[PDB]
């Protein structure tokens, strides 16, 4: 469920700002309303903010042993004061962000990574959150 | 659902449809799912007409979105000089934080909006402000190659 939204989001991203092309997870329409939600979301969040999530990821200079890192401190100042699903969408926004300044510095193996960071992520610190707030269900009937 | 016709409306820059919908009783302050009120859009899209009729009604000049964004770091971002100097005659906040703790400052000086910069620090803005990761103003400027906007900071 999670990893697949995580890959389909991602996926998607990769795909609508040219860096990747060809069969995949987030290749072709949203096969899923919690998919088209998330699409139309972060897509909607990333017009208004511009580059200011590419401009972050870049701010971070990650390298494969600092990455981990770093995507977790951004992550977490994303939701203080607690999530709600504007906070998850950026989160998600984010994390494509990353995952594209990853292929503009050539770090091929982050673009899989984080996107596994992602997952773990939501499940260890967010999955409370989100099955009180009424689950995937729930930010698919406000987002989509 | 007057709130979702005015931020729509002050999005598209449409002047005679804003006052049409403050006329008949829209909420000034109505928020969006990111938490952006009509204030963000048109600052952010730089409609000057409608930032100044927004806050005649009544708008709140320091709202802040879902992660902390406030109307005046958008036009600083965007670079709208009238628009930024309008928030803060009327009580725009130079100080606020967003997303990892950016100020607006922050975001002039990686923008790269020399004027907006220096409207900013006359302001009070915190020239020694850190972002999240450490990072001041005059950083994000080096970085991004302002030369101009960074030498400002330092003597600041």
């Amino acid at each position: 469920d999670t990893r697949a939204l995580v890959a389909d989001f991602v996926g998607y991203k990769l795909r609508q700002k040219g860096y990747v092309c060809g069969a995949g997870p987030g290749e072709g329409p949203a096969a899923d309303p919690l998919h088209q939600a998330m699409r139309a979301a972060g897509d909607e969040f990333e017009t208004r903010f511009r580059r200011t999530f590419s401009d972050l990821a870049a701010q971070l200079h990650v390298t494969p042993g600092s990455a981990q890192q770093r995507f977790t401190q951004v992550s977490d100042e994303l939701f203080q004061g607690g999530p709600n699903w504007g906070r998850l969408v950026a989160f998600f926004v984010f994390g494509a962000a990353l995952c594209a300044e990853s292929v503009n510095k050539e770090m091929e193996v982050l673009v899989g990574q984080v996107q596994e960071w992602m997952v773990a992520y939501l499940e260890t610190r967010l999955a409370d959150w989100i099955h009180s707030s009424g689950g995937w269900a729930e930010f698919t009937a406000l987002y989509g | 659902d007057l709130g979702k016709k005015l931020l729509e409306a002050a999005r598209a820059g449409q002047d005679d449809e804003v006052r049409i919908l403050m006329a008949n009783g829209a909420d000034v302050n109505a928020k969006d799912r990111f938490g952006w009120t009509p204030l963000h859009l048109a600052a952010m899209e730089g409609h000057l007409e409608i930032v100044e009729v927004l806050l005649k009604t009544g708008a709140d000049v320091n709202a802040w979105a879902d992660l902390g964004t406030t109307p005046l770091h958008l036009a600083a971002m965007k670079g709208h000089l009238e628009i930024v100097e309008v928030l803060l005659k009327a009580g725009a906040d130079v100080n606020a934080e967003a997303i990892v703790g950016y100020t607006p400052l922050h975001l002039a000086a990686w923008e790269g909006h020399l004027e907006i910069v220096e409207v900013l620090l006359k302001h009070g803005a915190d020239v020694n402000a850190q972002d999240k990761f450490g990072k001041t103003p005059f950083d994000l400027a080096i970085d991004n190659g302002n030369e101009d906007i960074a030498e400002v900071l330092q003597k600041a």
